């Protein structure tokens, strides 16, 4: 429906620290220039923290300590569209990146939020995960999964036997480790005696380095029960 | 900067109960006080405005009060979809701050983590690194302790502890922790162990291997 009111962002990503990125949100289902916009952003794992703000008219901007001096927030009111100029970048701007509508003609209290965007921030290169079986080996269930090691940047997705294996599957979030790489495991609890007769795979794909790498996950050779 | 001090850090209740979320103002803010809920991987959605009105739309359950620097959020009665994190924002000036965040979370009964121990794989190993995992399984409430052992010597530094958000069905929680060494440090050593405490074991639990063995 038109009446959707929808503020859909682009132009995150990858980038160096010292790197330079500008975001783009373009609205709509209402009339742009009416209304005070601002950009929230959100860390990993932590709270919400406002970054700037315009005006309707867009001549006066204003914006946190924390991104004062190397970021510039702007509109383009003829194109529905509203940035933020990200220079000087540092590791601790990784974030998702979130553009938002103020409520009212006074106040940046934010009403309609985009979906947001990963901005990643970090002298790694784009690498596919390596994939290590947790192998299996308690009330006749066994424990089994796959650890999704050293990958960059976030996310990776994990499915079982193709999305068929759902039931008892934990995925955890990841980590950034002192490489600057991430990690996660996933596990699936499942009947000990579907060990050796049931194949497990564990599906992962990561999208921004195109790789997809599916691991079986059996018991140890060495295991014989 | 106005500073926003949410109340408790996490409140844990059962559907149906009443939960009252608070949000304390360092100075006035003329009341424009603001409320959003946020579950994992979705984008905030507003609650309350600024003169503690019910945005439309929300539902009825949901309202806010306060004045001066002390402000409330209630639910009078909890649904299942309630359970979320709740933040509060002062929209009076510049710089806006919000609060630092109150998960509301599914009460349940005590369940006691079942524990489980990974050594490196072979494939791993030759690729030049060893991770040790020790999975804590389907636990409630969220506090557990996970220490390694490695030939008896407690270590620190070396390991990273992940959880998964509640289960959707049985609302437990699961917990990695994963032990990362070089494979030169993991060949120096022969017994492995996790030692978890929970409040649902009567006593600390510990799952080890000897990497001289299947």
């Amino acid at each position: 429906e038109i009446s959707e009111v929808q503020l859909v962002e682009s132009g995150g990503g990858l980038v160096q620290p010292g790197g330079s990125l500008r975001l783009s949100c373009v609205t709509s289902g209402f009339t742009f220039r009416k209304f005070g916009m601002s950009w929230v952003r959100q860390a990993p794992g932590k709270g919400l923290e406002w970054v700037a703000s315009i005006v309707t008219g867009g001549r006066k901007t204003y914006y946190s300590d924390s991104v004062k001096g190397r970021f510039t927030i702007s509109r383009d009111n003829s194109k529905n569209t509203l940035y933020l100029q990200m220079n000087s970048l540092r590791a601790e701007d990784t974030a998702v990146y979130y553009c938002t509508r103020g409520y009212s003609s006074t106040s940046y209290a934010m009403d309609y939020w985009g979906q947001g965007t990963l901005v990643t921030v970090s002298s790694a290169s784009t690498k596919g995960p390596s994939v290590f079986p947790l192998a299996p080996s308690s009330g006749g269930t066994a424990a089994l999964g796959c650890l999704v090691k050293d990958y960059f940047p976030e996310p990776v997705t994990v499915s079982w036997n193709s999305g068929a294996l759902t039931s008892g599957v934990h995925t955890f979030p990841a980590v950034l480790q002192s490489s600057g790489l991430y990690s996660l495991s996933s596990v699936v609890t499942v009947p000990s005696s579907s060990l050796g007769t049931q194949t497990y795979i564990c599906n992962v794909n990561h999208k921004p380095s195109n790789t997809k790498v599916d691991k079986k996950v059996e018991p140890k050779s060495c295991d014989k029960s | 900067d106005i500073v926003l001090t949410q109340s408790p850090a996490t409140l844990s209740l059962s559907p149906g109960e009443r939960a009252t979320l608070s949000c304390m103002t360092s100075t006035d803010i003329d009341d424009d006080m603001n409320w959003y809920q946020q579950k994992p991987g979705q984008a905030p959605r507003l609650l309350i405005s600024e003169g503690n009105t019910l945005r439309p739309g929300v539902p009825a359950r949901f309202s806010g009060s306060g004045s001066g620097t002390d402000f409330t959020l209630t639910i009078s009665s909890l649904e299942p979809e309630d359970f979320a994190v709740y933040y509060c924002l002062q929209s009076f000036n510049v710089p806006l701050t919000f609060g630092q965040g109150t998960k509301v979370e599914i009460k349940r009964t005590v369940a006691a983590p079942s524990v489980f121990i990974f050594p490196p794989s072979d494939s791993q190993l030759k690729s030049g690194t060893a991770s040790v995992v020790c999975l804590l399984n389907n636990f409630y409430p969220r506090e557990a302790k996970v220490q390694w052992k490695v030939d008896n010597a407690l270590q620190s530094g070396n390991s990273q502890e992940s959880v998964t958000e509640q289960d959707s069905k049985d609302s437990t929680y699961s917990l990695s922790s994963t032990l990362t060494l070089s494979k030169a440090d993991y060949e120096k050593h022969k017994v492995y162990a996790c030692e978890v405490t929970h409040q649902g074991l009567s006593s600390p639990v510990t799952k080890s291997f000897n990497r001289g063995e299947c």
